[PDB]
């Protein structure tokens, strides 16, 4: 029983080893939008007689 | 100045004999746990670094 407790403690510290890290690479990314209409700014001014 | 003579009754002798058995068991138990501790430290620990 004493040996079982000693072997258990040793195995516990052997299992305390890291494997990897996982994360997300999202900094710098932004969401795009869509503009449906071209913003022209033209008006036509004509005289009453059309001259 | 008032030294008292020592009386060794049968009760005192019997009490000491009980203590002898208790001390023997206590030393035996301590020795086993020292062995268990020494094995545990050697298998599970290493040296330190700065």
């Amino acid at each position: 029983e004493d040996m079982a407790k000693i072997y258990g403690a040793v195995a516990a510290v052997s299992k305390n080893v890291n494997s990897s890290v996982t994360y997300e690479v999202k900094r710098g990314t932004h969401e795009l939008i869509k503009v449906p209409t071209i913003p022209h700014n033209l008006v036509l001014i004509q005289s009453d007689n059309g001259k | 100045f008032a030294l008292a003579q020592i009386n060794a009754d049968d009760e005192f002798i019997g009490a000491i004999d009980k203590e002898s058995a208790e001390y023997l068991d206590e030393y035996a138990t301590l020795a086993r746990d020292i062995s268990n501790s020494l094995t545990l430290v050697k298998a599970a620990f290493g040296p330190l670094e700065r």
